[PDB]
């Protein structure tokens, strides 16, 4: 039993040295033996390598005191419909150094808002783990010819976090305290929130009574959305999938019955507005 | 495509400490609610001969310990964040790690919350004979 979490994606044709192998499933084959690993003197550790470790597989069904659920359920996201923001995203894939895995390219959203990142993934090395632009290539396709001039417009994950938390912070100051990412198939958005959001226990903003709800790697201090100008991450989100709702087939084909104002312009902003606004059709009309 | 590092038992440790803004301290508080530590460690199978200092080139573990891969006993390592040093460069990772036998059962724990005497090169209260 094993799972796709932390997949090394590299085209190494061998597994790692027992001192530099996050796991005993990543160890090498040659040093196994009786039910356990052994040093083989002799056999000396990679100084070189550079292994992508796959984002895909993420599980947030954790229950532990004072941290709170991030996916909700449609109740509660029914009292906050105020901090829904549609969310969706389109991804490449890594290629040449690595192949198995899906990178953030398009991140959309229910205002209108569409930013392109740099293809970043998580690149295990001899030292740590370093967070990097990879080679990539977006899926093949004419569904995905679009994707194709995005592979050279895009901005550093530290340029992309600051303005998704100046857009959420200008779009939901004065209508919550809170954000409730309306998701549509939640496995890649919940890989992309990895890129932009931390968690942790509920706090309060530095400058008001306010519920955190941005968090700045430069000070180590928590801020509402009044507060977080400067801020890179979102803290303590919520979300919710619609598609765990009951429909059967494609988010089109579910929008389409209830919405004809929002006609599939092939984007990802697009895509986060129909699923906010199926969402809003679902839960409040008729 | 790609080869599996990781077991169904972690994904939610894992995932929990992936995202947090303190990892050390999810950890923590994730075991303090009833979860299990991280398994799928590197152990490996020694004479217990050695000289029981807590970090080093090949295993060297003494008759109260075990020995580790350095990375697989790492949080950070783990799970593919950064590391609190100011360089942030890993002190386990490329190195192997003894852990007294009475903490085996949850290594990745037991090197978040001890400290090696850089005097002696041994545990704090776990061999270390300056104090
Ligand atoms: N025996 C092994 O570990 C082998 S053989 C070729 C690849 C691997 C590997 C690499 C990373 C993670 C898991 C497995
Ligand atoms: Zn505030
Ligand atoms: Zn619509
Ligand atoms: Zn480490
Ligand atoms: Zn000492």
């Amino acid at each position: 039993n094993v799972t796709g979490l932390f997949k090394d994606c590299s085209k190494v044709i061998t597994g790692l040295h027992p001192t530099q192998a996050p796991t005993h499933l990543s160890v090498d084959t040659k040093f196994k033996t009786e039910g356990l690993c052994v040093d083989i003197p002799g056999i000396p550790k990679d100084m070189t390598y550079r292994r992508l470790i796959s984002m895909m597989g993420f599980k947030m069904n954790y229950q532990v005191n004072g941290y709170p659920n991030m996916f909700i359920t449609r109740e509660e996201a029914i009292r906050h419909v105020r901090a829904w923001i549609g969310f969706d995203v389109e991804g490449c894939h890594a290629t040449r150094e690595a192949v198995g895995t899906n990178l953030p390219l398009q991140l959309g959203f229910s205002t209108g808002v569409n930013l392109v990142a740099v293809p970043t993934g998580y690149v295990d090395t001899p030292n740590n783990t370093d967070f990097s632009r990879v080679s990539a290539k977006p899926p093949p396709g004419d569904q995905f010819k679009h994707l194709i001039p995005l592979m050279y417009k895009g901005l550093p994950w530290n340029v992309v976090r600051i303005k998704i938390v100046q857009m959420l912070s200008d779009t939901l100051k004065n209508l919550s305290d809170r954000v409730v990412f309306v998701l549509w198939a939640h496995g890649f958005e919940l890989t992309s929130m990895k890129y932009f959001v931390k968690i942790g226990p509920e706090r309060t903003c530095c400058l008001c009574d306010r519920r955190a709800t941005c968090f700045s790697t430069a000070s180590d201090t928590y801020a509402c959305w009044h507060h977080s100008i400067g801020f890179d991450y979102v803290y303590n989100p919520f979300m919710i999938d619609v598609q765990q709702w009951g429909f059967t087939g494609n988010l089109q084909s579910n929008h389409d019955l209830y919405c004809q104002v929002h006609g599939n312009a092939h984007v990802a902003s697009c895509d986060a507005i129909m699923t906010r606004c199926l969402a809003v059709h679902e839960c409040f009309v008729k | 495509a790609g080869n599996a590092t990781e077991v169904p038992a972690n994904s939610t440790v894992l995932s929990f400490c992936a995202f947090a803004v303190d990892a050390a301290k999810a950890y923590k508080d994730y075991l303090a609610s009833g979860g299990q530590p991280i398994t799928n460690c590197v152990k490996m199978l020694c004479t217990h001969t050695g000289t029981g200092q807590a970090i080093t080139v090949t295993p060297e573990a003494n008759m109260d310990q075990e020995s580790f891969g350095g990375a697989s006993c790492c949080l950070y390592c783990r799970c593919h964040i950064d590391h609190p040093n100011p360089k942030g460069f890993c002190d386990l990772k490329g190195k192997y790690v003894q852990i007294p036998t009475t903490c085996a059962n949850d290594p990745v724990g037991f090197t978040l919350k001890n400290t090696v005497c850089t005097v002696c090169g041994m545990w704090k209260g776990y061999g270390c004979s300056c104090d």
